[PDB]
């Protein structure tokens, strides 16, 4: 019923849909992350391979080549405001 | 009641009034007490250097003074006094003591809960209370009552012999229902058993809930996901059997095994209308019945 419960439930499910494919089931490898970006996110349709690689590197703050849930939440946070300007 | 209930904080000074006593000598008054220290009725002499003078002393005005009350000072205190009228006055006190613990903490809390199974949300800990008191939980800002669901609590109370103070623990366990609140918010609070006092509350925690996709014994993925493709081009079918090291996978079209050798993969290149149909894979094992994956409908448009 609540669109908030609904959207947040969705963001958790999307993360795990891709994080569980290879390696640690609760972090996103470059492979899993790129697929998530290209397949589920609006911001990724326009982006080229070199741009996505840059984006993924800047999402991995501790440089372990993985994007964990915290790093992923920060991603969505930026997106909220980036999508926000585009909707004006 | 006749006995006046006195509630005093551990470590703090206490003065018990001897009602109806003359303010200056001559005074006909006598204190009698029975506490955790005496284990019996004792007269408390007003003279300096008595047995208890480091713990309890009679003041010049007849009042009983305790510099720093302790748990062992709990008990009964009685003063019998006589005014200068010959007026007989009695004072009867029942002393109970307390200490407020530090703010409670939630330790080892979970960042993420798994829907459908029990999870340890965390353990509320409270240190340094007298008397024991109790711990309770809140969920989404409302009281969380145990043994509904799915919801359970493991509680324990421990006394420190060196101070007589208590350590409380409350371990919360929940089984989140699928389709429920994806970010439940918990907090814990300590309610003093004495005196009447505001609950002490922890900062809230907000774990997320992950809902695991149901695990199929034989798993089939199709690229592209839809199983719908333009005329020409390729569809690839991929089969996995997690519980088996060397699975034997046989491909099927419309419920009939294809004339192919065992293989984990089936690629359908140059797709024409004739390649349309329901596909699936079958994992065979010696001594066990075969298992089939989900059926995938492949079409063109
Ligand atoms: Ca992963
Ligand atoms: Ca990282
Ligand atoms: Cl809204
Ligand atoms: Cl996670
Ligand atoms: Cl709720
Ligand atoms: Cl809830
Ligand atoms: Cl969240
Ligand atoms: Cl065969
Ligand atoms: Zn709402
Ligand atoms: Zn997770
Ligand atoms: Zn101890
Ligand atoms: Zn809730
Ligand atoms: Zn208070
Ligand atoms: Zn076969």
């Amino acid at each position: 019923a609540c669109p908030l419960d609904q959207a947040i439930g969705l963001l958790v499910a999307i993360f795990h849909k891709y994080s569980g494919k290879e390696g640690d089931k609760h972090t996103l490898s470059k492979k899993e992350l790129k697929e998530l970006i290209q397949k589920e996110l609006t911001i990724g349709s326009k982006l080229q391979d070199a741009e996505i690689a840059r984006l993924m590197d800047d999402l991995d703050r501790n440089k372990d080549q993985e994007v964990n849930f915290q790093e992923y939440v920060a991603f969505l946070g930026a997106l909220a405001l980036i999508y926000n300007e585009a909707l004006k | 009641a006749m006995a006046q209930n006195i509630t005093a904080r551990i470590g703090e000074p206490l003065v018990l009034k001897c009602k109806g006593a003359p303010k200056k000598p001559p005074q006909r008054l006598e204190w009698k007490l029975n506490t955790g220290r005496t284990e019996a009725w004792k007269v408390l002499s007003p003279q300096g250097g008595g047995p208890w003078d480091s713990v309890a002393r009679v003041l010049p005005n007849g009042s009983l003074f305790l510099p720093a009350v302790g748990i062992q000072d709990e008990g009964i205190f009685r003063c019998q006094a006589m005014n200068r009228n010959g007026k007989e006055t009695k004072s009867n006190y029942r002393v109970r003591v307390y200490q407020i613990p530090g703010k409670p903490e939630i330790v080892d809390s979970a960042s993420e809960l798994t829907a459908g199974v029990p999870n340890k949300v965390g353990t509320c800990v409270s240190e340094g209370s007298y008397p024991a008191g109790t711990l309770s939980w809140h969920l989404d800002g409302k009281p969380l009552v145990p043994n509904e669901k799915g919801v359970s609590v493991k509680e324990q109370t421990r006394r420190h012999p060196e101070t007589g103070l208590f350590t409380l623990q409350s371990e919360l366990m929940v089984t989140p229902a699928r389709g429920g609140d994806p970010r439940p918010t918990f907090s814990c609070s300590f309610s003093p058993g004495l005196p009447r006092h505001r609950a002490l509350r922890t900062a809230p925690i907000q774990p997320r809930v992950w809902e695991p996709v149901p695990l199929e014994e034989v798993q089939l993925v199709v690229e592209p996901e839809g199983g719908a493709v333009a005329p020409g081009g390729t569809v690839t079918l991929t089969c996995e059997v997690p519980a088996q090291p060397s699975p034997q996978i046989h491909w099927m079209k419309d419920g009939v095994p294809l004339p192919l050798p065992p293989s984990p993969v089936l690629i359908l290149p140059e797709i024409g209308p004739q390649d349309q149909g329901t596909y699936s894979c079958v994992a065979t094992h010696s001594s066990h019945g075969p298992q089939e994956s989900r059926a995938v409908s492949i079409s063109i448009i």
